[PDB]
């Protein structure tokens, strides 16, 4: 006894804890034909939006267990076993259920689709870099930005604006006895002074140092990762950079 | 193992059908499994 | 043999290493205007606009030099000697030199803006409070902006989007051995994890604890310290928050 | 002291007028100064 496309849809979507709205940015599909699907509002829906909410999966899978060697082929033969579950719904239109033919049909819609998008990454090579973007967490979905807010080194680094903390560990001046109260800073006393600011820079610099793998080329070791070179031609060429 | 790897459901935060292609590998030899079951699993 | 009051001006900005910009953001006087009075392109200004460049220079001074008690007194006495030495210009149209009247008039002239720049704050009183404000840095100049951009708690501690580092120190995921090349993270490997962003916010939480003075009630010690309240009256006041 | 602190303009980044007024604070008595001429110069 087989359960209804939209019903196996809503299980895995919860089973992984993602929202309409999550899967729907993870996804092409939009939240309301997400929603519609799982009550069977909408009926069995076409196979290229089946492909797009499996590459939905894809990319969240690889976020959450990770794109490492012993999760990579979980992974790929995870999403085989559950485009075969969605093709094989009690309310399937499709009769030409040999998977091998879907499978490599999925895996040849999936090459297109990164072509677009590398495509499309290149146009705004600028932006990406500068990381002057604005990337939902979780998703390789952006959106792209004036200025690099969401990079931790940019807002330490930059003398266009002031920088704040919460409105608790503060005080930042310690000089609290100055008479009358320093002009309208009696609402920005949350600043932190350029002292503090690069103490913090460094701190952070020195933590991620005795880590990872500080990079010597950025325009270089970006520009390699980034473009339709082979795979295992290119690890070579990260690993020349990383280690000369 | 049995049925009581609803505990991987939960804290992985992933599919029934995924916690059991996990247990899938070195199925049984949970003891081999162990090395790479402590993994993602650990640093978590 | 007195200088033009456009010569004074140029004088003072210069040798306080402010550009024509910086001083016109501090001040409510336009690049243009400011450029043209000190070419004389533009005759000896209006009274205001001399009172709102010096109020340019007070709180850009205090920034500086600090509203500390040893420095108060230095900076009142100053903007006084350079207020006087503007309306004894060469071109100067103010024969009323008494600058007792004249530096009265000032402080009964800064004291009525205060109290318009704290009624239009109030107004917006949960963007200043939540910290969703782009304030100029050195200055008090500010835009609401729809998220608290600029405050580092903030980005540090919110789950909406990926945070950055530099094209450097990365490789965050130390896992560079997973086969094919972990999808669109060609692009992101600068993105920080959740583990390394809460060590990084409870390092910065410790260094600052361990200097400044935490605030036990945030809407309380904001609120009592933005307001019409006497400075003496409410300074007692925010003794009693960081003292109990 | 003479007109040897163009180095407090330069290093405070303040006007001459500004410089004077700070000598001008326990002027002579430089002595007297150094407790505060090293405060605000000092944690610079």
């Amino acid at each position: 006894i087989y359960m209804t496309f939209g019903e196996i849809l809503k299980k895995e979507r919860v089973s992984w804890k993602l929202s309409v709205k999550e899967l729907s940015t993870l996804s092409g599909v939009s939240q309301t034909y997400i929603s519609k699907l799982e009550n069977g509002k909408r009926n069995f829906p076409s196979l290229e939006t089946i492909f797009n909410l499996l590459i939905g999966f894809k990319t969240h899978i690889e976020y959450k267990m990770g794109s490492e060697s012993p999760f990579y082929e979980i992974n790929n033969s995870y999403l085989d076993e559950i485009l075969i579950m969605f093709i094989n719904s009690s309310n399937s239109t499709i009769s030409d259920r040999d998977p091998n033919e879907l499978i490599t049909q999925f895996n040849e819609y999936y090459d297109v689709t990164i072509k677009k998008k590398q495509n499309e990454n290149s146009k705004i090579e600028s932006d990406i870099f500068s990381n002057k973007i604005k990337l939902v967490k979780g998703t390789t979905k952006k959106e792209v930005i004036e200025k690099p807010y969401f990079d931790l080194n940019w807002l330490l680094t930059q003398n266009e604006y002031e920088v704040f903390f919460d409105r608790s560990f503060l005080l930042d001046n310690n000089f609290l006895n100055k008479k009358h109260f320093t002009e309208k800073d009696m609402y920005y006393y949350n600043v932190l002074n350029d002292n503090d600011l690069k103490t913090i820079k460094d701190e952070i610099v020195v933590f991620l140092l005795n880590k990872y793998n500080y990079i010597k080329n950025k325009d270089d070791f970006f520009n390699i990762f980034t473009n339709s070179e082979d795979d295992k031609t290119k690890r070579d060429a990260l690993y020349k950079i990383l280690y000369e | 193992p049995m049925v009581t790897k609803e505990f991987l459901k939960i804290k992985l935060e992933c599919s029934d059908m995924y916690a059991q292609k996990l247990i899938d590998e070195a199925q049984g030899d949970e003891n081999k499994l162990y090395d790479l079951f402590i993994q993602k699993l650990a640093e978590r």
